[PDB]
């Protein structure tokens, strides 16, 4: 579950929170639906809605995000996309 | 005494219309016309299509949502001018005509070879269903009167019921097949073909639909004639103007609009296209053919003597 | 539980003198749900077996789970909203 | 045809009969007619073949024989139950 | 605004199965070419004499 | 390939466009990010922004969507999540 | 030889085809690894990857499979396990 | 339960872990299905799913694995096939 951030448009504090939050989610939950749900909810609470989270091993996406609220990173072999929109 | 009369009365009274008595449908089409693919997809199967057909049987199952009543639908199909009455006459009996309907599928590959094909098949089936209404000696013909009076007053919803241009006492829906080739015909031919399809729709009072992916009417209307299996009529507008898609709601297809009888038929018919050794004798063998001859005769003669009433 | 709770919760965040009793039902629902909510996990724990033996014929269970997800999240959201609104309205209207 | 015969020979709905027997049955003459016919139906169901073999298919009808036998047995029990009720009740009403 | 929360899982189900083959029944047996009337045996009525 | 819809809160017309658009995207593109991009862009044009699309063989998501703008379906073994948010 | 199906979560068409394919494999090959390889490869071609096949007289297994893609059957005394996963 | 590794595409640390895990499994469990099940579950927990395990004295297989996650070895007379796929 080593963390490597590939791309972000996000403050350093939110970037760190994303990694730590996703790391906790990945330790606790086995199924991506639950990992994503954990991560999303923590951001809605702390950084206001509306957050979206996608977690997985094989996907591509094309999304629209709010400036300064985007990160894409891996934990081991699993990619996490975390951003605000709406 | 009265205990059995009541027990009998209720099991007899109820039980016609868990699920109500299911209907079944026969598919008129041509050989390798793509009909099998449509049927297998409508039944939500993944099976590869078979080109040939020899009175094939298949079925499907639907649920309702409050429970699974096991709504079973039976299907029969046959393609091409092969053993038409020998096979069509078997699954169709007057006693079950009420629950029997027809669907016609048109392979757009060869409209020229198709018109004499579908005509012969339609004549064979129409003749049969027309007879069985009383061929069985059905003295209690009230059902026969109901079937003809209902069917022949469902299409002329608004148009005056001047005449029954072609008495057709069974529901029909008409669909094409593999329309992907239709766009590749000459524009003049596509128009005459479209008129021909619409013409037949009028005579039989059968709605018409296109074949595509977004065109969900194809599955639905089949369900409609198949005992509302996939919904209700959901009447849409006719597409006589666009002539790009094909669609007809039976009842709005007056000749004056879709053609704009014999004369209209003559026009499209003539314009589109008017030109519409097991013996093994030179061979010799002694032991092989003698023994086969003997065995062939002995088995066949025994089967004839069985005097089956079938 | 979650369905009926949502219906009554949907009228609690308002500040209206006709329902000046509904705060009591609000507290009750908060106190009750810790006992009712585990039914969902218990259903899943047993589901582990039903899935296998029933051949996957669990359409009713799946549909209900999906409905619960909505009601819980929706219900939970309403509860947060009703509490917040009631707390906000109480501060807002006492002052007024 | 035979599938229908199995449903037609012995009714399988078998709606409740307690009201009918308690209201218009159990006089001496009428009951002997009804009960002899019941015993006869018992003899009949004991002859329902456990299977029917045709040229291609074999259908097992042993489960049918069992149920239709129980159904006849049930009617006699119901009649016995009903008789023990009417006799008890009428003396009490008239005592009142 | 009228929005809704939802989720999807590609791995909608993961069915586990256990498989076990049966066992093979074997026995130990004696044989010998040179010997007594009873060749080999697995590891008092005497009604056998009466017929003669 | 064969379209199988698992979830939808969406009109019948938009559902059909979702499949048709994904079908064309899957035929035209090999890379998931480009398949998703094709699908999203087509919806923004016909049904207005803001749409988001994720296409892949292995992922879970937890998202917030606009009412009547959510579908999840497969084309063969490839999952497509298509929704509006913003 | 005689095919006896003990377990299956599989369509009737794939069940019969699995038997037919295993039957041909057993006629063609003596070695289990090669029998399995024949059966596996044929299924990947007809029903898309990814299938796995185990053939033998003595084993236990614990596997995870896709729904509607599992069969276990005998040809004589030889057991064949065939399923999709991946 | 002496271990002999015949083929592996696996790190050395996981190879040793596999042998020790399988060795314990055979000490603890008498029936191959349960031995296989134990081994499979231990890898899903530590090395993420989806693992599959075959345990037996007489079988062949033909399988597809993810790179760096395959081992085939014996413990005495019992063969264990352990790989990740899906």
């Amino acid at each position: 579950r080593k963390a490597v951030i590939k791309n972000a448009d996000m403050s350093e504090e939110m970037q760190q929170d994303s990694v730590e939050c996703a790391t906790q989610a990945l330790e606790k939950y086995n199924i991506e639906k639950d990992i994503a749900a954990h991560i999303k909810k923590e951001f809605d609470k702390k950084y206001n809605p509306t957050w979206h989270c996608i977690v997985g091993r094989n996907f591509g996406s094309y999304v629209t995000h709010e400036t300064k609220h985007f990160i894409y990173f891996y934990l081991g072999q699993v990619a996490i996309l975390l951003f605000k929109s709406g | 005494e009265t205990l059995w009369e009541i027990a009998k009365a209720e099991v007899e009274k109820r039980g016609i219309n868990a699920e109500i008595a299911e209907k079944f449908v026969f598919f008129i089409g041509s050989k390798n016309g793509g009909k099998t693919t449509i049927i297998l997809r409508c039944l939500d199967r993944d099976e590869p299509p078979k080109p040939t057909l020899a009175l094939e049987y298949t079925y499907g199952r639907r649920a309702k949502g409050h429970n699974t009543p096991k709504d079973i639908a039976h299907f029969w199909e046959l393609g091409g001018g092969t053993s038409l009455l020998d096979l069509i006459s078997i699954p169709i009996t007057g006693d079950t005509l009420r629950t029997f309907s027809l669907v016609l599928v048109l392979d757009l590959s060869k409209p020229n070879d198709l018109w004499p094909t579908m005509e012969n098949l339609l004549q064979a089936t129409k003749s049969h269903v027309d007879k069985v209404i009383m061929k069985l000696g059905k003295t209690n013909a009230k059902a026969v009167s109901e079937m003809r009076q209902k069917i022949w007053n469902n299409m002329p919803k608004d148009h005056p019921d001047h005449e029954l241009i072609d008495p057709f006492p069974v529901p029909l829906v008409i669909i094409g097949s593999k329309y992907d080739v239709f766009q590749d015909f000459e524009s003049e031919k596509r128009k005459v073909i479209c008129k021909t399809l619409r013409f037949v729709a009028h005579y039989y009072g059968a709605s018409l639909m296109f074949t595509s992916k977004s065109e969900a009417l194809l599955l639905k209307i089949r369900g409609v004639i198949n005992q509302l299996a996939f919904g209700i009529d959901k009447s849409k507008s006719i597409c006589v103007d666009q002539n790009k898609p094909l669609f007809i709601t039976a009842g709005l297809d007056s000749f004056g609009q879709i053609g704009s009888p014999m004369e209209l038929w003559k026009k499209v018919y003539e314009k589109l296209f008017p030109p519409k050794d097991p013996a093994r004798d030179p061979q010799y063998a002694e032991n092989e053919v003698d023994e086969m001859r003997i065995q062939k005769d002995l088995e066949l003669e025994q089967y004839k003597r069985s005097s089956s009433k079938s | 539980f979650v369905t009926e709770a949502m219906e009554v919760l949907t009228i609690m965040p308002q500040s209206v003198e006709e329902i000046g009793d509904a705060n009591l039902q609000y507290s009750k629902l908060q106190e009750r749900k810790p006992e009712i909510l585990p039914l969902f996990q218990e259903a899943e724990d047993k589901n582990r077996l039903l899935r296998t033996v029933a051949g996957g014929g669990l359409e009713t269970i799946s549909n209900l789970k999906a409905k619960w997800d909505k009601f819980e999240l929706x219900x939970x959201x309403x509860x947060x909203x009703x509490x917040x609104x009631x707390x906000x309205x109480x501060x807002x209207x006492x002052x007024x | 045809a035979v599938l229908h015969q199995h449903k037609e020979w012995i009714v399988i709905g078998q709606v409740d009969m307690e009201a009918l027997v308690e209201k218009h049955l159990f006089t001496v003459h009428d009951w002997e007619k009804n009960f002899k016919a019941l015993k006869i139906k018992g003899k009949e169901v004991e002859r329902l073949p456990s299977a029917v073999k045709v040229d291609c298919l074999n259908i097992n009808c042993n489960p049918v024989k069992t149920v239709i036998d129980d159904l006849i047995q049930k009617x006699x029990x119901x009649x016995x139950x009903x008789x023990x009720x009417x006799x008890x009740x009428x003396x009490x009403x008239x005592x009142x | 605004k009228n929005t809704k929360q939802a989720y999807v899982q590609c791995n909608e189900d993961n069915v586990e199965r256990d498989i076990q083959t049966e066992e093979i029944e074997t026995r130990e047996v004696w044989t010998q070419h040179p010997g007594e009337s009873t060749v080999v045996s697995g590891g008092t009525s005497d009604a056998v004499v009466m017929p003669k």
